[PDB]
RNA sequence: AAGUGAACAGAAUUAAACAGUUACGAAA
RNA sequence: ACGGAAACUUUCGUAACUGUUUAAUUCUGUUCACUUAUUC
């Protein structure tokens, strides 16, 4: 879960990271905007918002060489059909924390 | 004593400008320069925050015996207008601004419209090359109405310098119209012009003797 | 809805797509000004727009051949009749943002 | 101090040009490179961004002492006309333009006219084989005029050159009028020509000394 | 308004239709150039454009046998009497594109 | 009466992406 | 016929005063609407 993360998102390739904490508040808008609101309703009832965040990883991920080389190191596509619970969904959204926390430790 | 002088107008947009919204956080049309809009409909509206900003600029190059260094640090006597977070005697300046909405919606229909915001096409040369890099802008509609109200007020012993505060205002006001407003405004975007320039009282304290 | 779209839209011919995502512009400039306005108001208000959306996947699809073959495997004109009232367009509208993302994903 | 200098002029158009609009965006005739026009109206008015980076251009060729390579560097005396990306001293430009519209509508329909833009036809020969791509175009109106507006102001300092920045503008203009606007105007298109060029004073804080 | 034009206009005779789109360039003209203008000033001003569209659909109908076997099924001097107002003039400026987007959808 | 299918590249980039004046006030 | 009886950690007070997501920027570089033709 976060132990892991410390070693995957280590090892790359060339420092000096050109992708900061900026470029990066598109696709990671939606993820702490969904664990503060499954908790209130149930999770057959938003139908929208999950087919939507599924978009997010996809068009982001052709444009920036910074993006595709995280999704397939990170498996974020793959989670995404294992979920299907709102107890499930609720571990999703604490393993996208560690992958940020351990980012700007090495650089920014 | 204590008024709340309201100085209602219109600003009529006679060229359409570019205003830079919250880029990667709207929807898929994130590109192309997003506009910011209403967080709840699909109006346009106008930020506040860049025109106390810029109506400041301007009145601090004119009316004032010193080069601003900083800013909240510029002469004194428009200092009390808008603010001065290093000063000890006042704090909270004497003009209030308002996220003015388009308001143009009861006519603009009638005409038949595509959408509320086109989208312009623009490039560049590189001086060694035909076109290079062909980049996209997003703009507005022309001859829009917005209801701007001017929050005025006086702290009861400011009232010897009533008339003098009058004539700051409008000269801010009469030269914005002759200074592109929002952004990308250096190519001929800007230059509003505000329209029906008049004032009222809301609270009912101070007599009404200026209108233009 | 979303599964679906990964399988069908890379399932085509020769590689090397010569269409990129600028020159499709016109008819994907209405779809996306349609879903925040028909949020605002009735459906049955807008009926000058309703119309003149269809034309769009018409007059374009004689002018490309890298139109016609789109259409006819995604199904887009069959959707176009199904819709009447204002949350079901609310459905096609997210399913066009399926053609878009998932088409640059494997190369632009 | 700090004055507003007004150099209104109508650009008259002794030839009709083209300028190619948002591709791929327009409303019933998106044909042959549909021109950009007005949001509201059906008046095809010209961009603003066509002035600056094309009036640069044939002055960044002969006002200079060192071939330029890209934007916001070329030589120093033109600088801080238009702008400047790399120097800390300024950032601001002097020279704000206007999206300039059509007011010659007042009497064009007394002349008999049918519409606002036509298709040309114009296609190629690939000279080895006979008609190859039969394409087309869509020119404006001839003969027409722009009420252009040029928003000029100093900023204080910027005092003891005042008439040496006259002559550059002047020639600036002239010169323009000697070369296609626009876009694609190799075929003889462009080619303005700027009619009653006078100077003004809307703010009044410096004197008139330029008139023609 | 469009979904019965689109078996009306395929209902034809033989295929391979001659009339191409180089003989419809001048009356598809001043339909496109009246829907944008009609829209800023009032009806009753354009006065020389309304009756000059009637005659493009009389003295070019007999010119050619290609010509007044199209207007005679889509209906066209039908729809010219019974215009009047600026709202009803937008609905017909709308018809005259099915014309040319079925057109081409078959062939050319 | 007379083959008419605007062709071919770049699909927004390089600065800067929390700066400061500063914290239980008068009772048991 | 109880080291128990009797008891508001209470009143107090905008996380506040200043701030243009912008500086730099030609949707155009190449382009005959045409080969062939006695209003007798």
């Amino acid at each position: 879960k976060a132990e892991r993360a410390i070693s995957l998102l280590e090892k790359d390739n060339k420092g000096n990271y050109l992708l900061t904490t900026s470029q990066i508040r598109k696709l990671l808008s939606l993820c702490s905007s969904l664990y503060d609101r499954s908790k209130e309703r149930k999770f057959d009832e938003l139908i929208n918002d999950v087919s939507y965040l599924r978009v997010q990883f996809v068009y982001q991920a052709g444009r920036e060489i910074a993006v595709k080389d995280l999704i397939e190191k990170a498996q974020i596509l793959e989670a995404l059909k294992e979920i299907k619970d709102r107890e499930t969904l609720q571990r999703f959204c604490r393993y996208m924390e560690a992958l940020v926390a351990y980012f700007k430790f090495y650089g920014g | 004593t204590f008024a709340k002088i309201k100085f209602s107008a219109q600003i009529r947009l006679e060229t359409g400008l570019h205003i830079g919204g919250s880029d990667a956080f709207a929807a898929i049309g994130a590109i192309a320069s997003p506009v910011i809009k209403d967080p709840i409909t699909n109006i346009p509206i106008i930020p506040g925050s860049s025109l106390k900003g810029k109506m400041r600029t301007l009145l601090a190059k004119v009316y004032n015996e010193k080069v601003a260094e900083k800013p909240s640090d510029d002469s004194d006597i428009l200092s009390r207008l808008f603010g001065n977070s290093k000063d000890k005697r006042f704090k909270m300046g004497r003009l209030i601004f308002r996220d003015a909405f388009l308001s143009n919606a009861d006519e603009l229909d009638s005409l038949g419209v595509r959408s509320y915001t086109e989208v312009k096409f623009e490039n560049t040369i590189d001086r060694i090359t035909a076109e290079a890099n062909p980049r996209q802008i997003e703009r507005a509609i022309r001859n829009s109405t917005f209801d701007f109200e001017l929050i005025y007020e006086i702290t009861d012993e400011n009232e010897n310098q009533v008339e003098e505060d009058f004539k700051v205002i409008r000269d801010g006001l009469k030269l914005l119209e002759l200074d592109y407003l929002g952004g990308s405004g250096s190519r001929g975007y800007g230059k509003v012009a505000f329209e029906k320039l008049k004032a009222t009282t809301v609270f009912g304290n101070y007599d009404v003797k200026t209108l233009n």
